[PDB]
RNA sequence: GGCUACGUAGCUCAGUUGGUUAGAGCACAUCACUCAUAAUGAUGGGGUCACAGGUUCGAAUCCCGUCGUAGCCACCA
RNA sequence: GUAAGAGGAGGUAUAGGGAGCGACGCUUGCCCGGUGCCGGAAGGUCAAGGGGAGGGGUGCAAGCCCCGAACCGAAGCCCCGG
RNA sequence: CCGGGUGGGGGGGAGGCGCCGGUGAAAUACCACCCUGGCGCGGCUGGGGGCCUAACCCUCGGAUGGGGGGACAGCGCUUGGC
RNA sequence: AGAGCGCAAGGGUAGAAGGGGGCCUGACUGCGAGGCCUGCAAGCCGAGCAGGGGCGAAAGCCGGGCCUAGUGAACCGGUGGU
């Protein structure tokens, strides 16, 4: 073995030096990525903005034009009142304030919280630790700030990508889905570059956009000459 | 005087102005209290620059 | 001394380097003000090249040495002959 | 002003390209060996690594704000 | 002396220029802090120069002009010792 | 880092892995950027050693030349400094 | 009224300037009669009028500060702006 045999096969589905943009891509990358039934895009997108910069982790929260697919279940911590709202989207065990202690040993069906002002106190006091830098936590910017967050639950349902920038940028959006067609698969591309700009962080010099790289689940991915 | 610094106050929505004085000891900030624009009616203010 | 070829000689005085100090753009200009005097030579050079059958030397200015290789190319089509140095050298230019 | 470079215990300096378990010699207290002091040894007193956020699950180990300190430049209506 | 050159010298380290005291005799101690001065293939800082990220202005536009970042930039002062 | 990693070929064969779990801040087949420091190669542009001779600069019983240095030295413009 | 009346002094002060809380931001803009003071230039006094506000039910006061020190013509240029 080496770079698998499949990406040999997929040595020449790159030709080490291409672009396709966000069209050439959305058709011939429908395409390119053959592994399994994901095809992740992970729109891979690198920078400038530094590790830190003292203070430029971005934050942006992205849902796209339409959906991803997949599922979050939330669990969520909501003084019983809060839940009612949250109440008629998706929600696992919206618990008042009790599934923190199921969180902090018993059960594990989540992702994010919810939380609200109030909790977010209590539950960014807990487990917060792990939560928070592994991407979990309330944060209170990653739909985890009130009860309109039932309705950013329908947000999150739609999607949630955290623009951030690590030490490298990076970015990594997941879409395409196997079946995606070339349509939605451009769109969303398009989509995340817009909302890319709409929570980009400022003070830094260097050059944003560029490393773009649609690099799916287990494929290809050489930039798209990243925008346009 | 300078060290206890002096500093103008702007209004909002671009522009309006006027010509007082700081101190910062005090747990002071964001200087911010009302005051009156040359064109239209009664504003906030924000402290900024020199 | 003065170029054989375009002349070109010496220049004094507000030819300069001045000091000046000078302004342009720190604030108030860069310390704004900022005045005084000088003094400014020009180039030349020396360059020897036979033509015909005897030897000639040159005082040439800097920016004209090819001048004087064209001196040569002209001098050439013309009757150049016996011991007259700086005199055949004249005639030439 | 631009620029850098340090600023840690009373004294004096390490460690400083993280990750533990934050110091060492002189100063002082108790003892110890000592025929007796010195020398050495074994403990203890004191850090709040100048000041605050930001990175790390965890900076005395980075960014930035703020002064205190020195070299250079250069701005002094 | 602006030069060409002049002396120094048709001399050549037992020689030529400068400084201090001043035959001969006994002797010339201690401090390199500042300063001058001998030295050092690191460095702090600083000039024109180089490079050109990012940008401005202008015009259908091609284009033209202007601003200048990273780092590259000497002696000098500081720095290390004598 | 003595813990082991990565890379190459000979042999022999249907077995070899991966996952919540189990363990911590973080999981470990695995596709993509980047940091890190290092190797190399292309662009851009300086450092330093050594050779060469004919510009250039001296020098030899009339030199057409030979002999010494040589792109340094000297000179023009210019940079900043004392 | 001998205390406090920010800080020197003097005048002044409870029929409050002091001391408590609520509210607020008139430490307004455009002016400004008529004065104090006066070699000039400066400095110092204020109703009133318009705006549009803060307090109070109001009557009303509010264009900083109990009062007199806490300051710097002009030229130069930075600054946001028409």
């Amino acid at each position: 073995p080496k770079h698998g045999k499949r990406y040999r096969a997929l040595l020449e589905k790159v030709d080490p030096n291409k672009v396709y943009t966000i069209d050439e891509a959305a058709r011939l990358v429908k395409e390119l990525a053959t592994a399994k039934f994901d095809e992740t895009v992970e729109v891979h997108a690198k920078l400038g903005i530094d590790p830190r910069r003292s203070d430029q982790n971005v934050r942006g929260t992205v849902s796209l034009p339409h959906g991803l697919g997949k599922q979050v279940r939330v669990l969520a911590i909501a003084k019983g009142e809060k839940i009612k709202e949250a109440e008629e989207a998706g929600a696992d065990y919206v618990g008042g304030e009790e599934i923190i202690q199921k969180i902090l040993d018993g059960w594990m069906d989540f992702d994010a919280v919810v939380a609200t002002p109030d909790v977010m106190g209590a539950v960014g006091s807990k487990l917060g630790r792990i939560l928070g830098p592994r991407g979990l936590l309330p944060n209170p910017k990653a739909g985890t700030v009130g009860f309109n967050i039932g309705e950013i639950i329908r947000e999150i349902k739609a999607g949630r990508i955290e623009f951030r920038n690590d030490k490298t940028g990076a970015i990594h959006a997941p879409v395409g889905k196997a079946s995606f067609p070339p349509e939605k698969l451009a769109d969303n591309i398009r989509a995340f570059i817009r909302a890319l700009e709409a929570h980009k962080p400022e003070g830094a010099k260097g050059t944003f956009l560029r490393s773009v790289y649609v690099t799916t689940t287990m494929g290809p991915s050489v930039r798209i000459n990243p925008h346009s | 005087v300078r060290i206890k610094l002096l500093l103008e106050c702007t209004e909002c929505k671009r522009r309006n102005y006027a010509t007082e004085k700081n101190k910062r000891n005090t747990p002071n900030k964001l200087e911010l209290r009302k005051y009156c624009p040359w064109c239209r009616k009664h504003t906030v203010h924000r402290e900024v620059k020199i | 001394k003065v170029c054989e070829i375009s002349g070109k000689r010496p220049i004094v005085a507000n030819s300069i380097q001045r000091r000046g100090k000078a302004k342009r753009e720190g604030g108030v200009g860069k310390k704004t003000t900022g005045i005084s005097k000088r003094r400014q030579y020009p180039n030349l050079q020396k360059v020897r090249v036979r033509v015909a059958g005897q030897e000639i030397t040159f005082r040439v200015a800097a920016s004209h040495i090819p001048k004087v290789y064209e001196l040569v190319e002209r001098a050439k089509g013309l009757k150049l002959e016996g011991l007259s140095p700086k005199e055949i050298k004249k005639e030439l230019l």
